[PDB]
């Protein structure tokens, strides 16, 4: 009635924190992971290319 | 070009049918056999 509900009342405060500092962990990790792919697809000169050698010119 | 030449150039227009359809189509097939491999 008396001494846990005390120690857990001075506990809350720094779980609180720490808790809240790891959520702005996770999240922090989720946008660092986050990176722009630029793809690259096989020019098109190679295909024309082909396409003369293919009419034997 | 000192020589005089048998012949007299003219254009190598000899499939004088060529649709601009099958042109399309077969450069089609191509552009699809290179992107494949």
């Amino acid at each position: 009635d008396i001494m846990v509900p005390s120690f857990v009342y001075n506990k809350l405060p720094v779980i609180h924190f720490l808790q809240e500092k790891r959520a702005e962990q996770k999240l922090r990790r989720v946008l660092d992971e986050t990176y722009t792919e630029w793809t690259e697809e096989l020019d098109q000169a190679h295909v024309t290319d082909a396409i003369t050698r293919s009419l034997n010119i | 070009i000192s020589g005089v030449s048998p012949l007299l150039y003219f254009p190598p227009t000899t499939t004088s049918t060529t649709n601009r359809e099958d042109q399309i189509n077969k450069n089609t097939n191509i552009a699809i056999q290179m992107i494949k491999r």
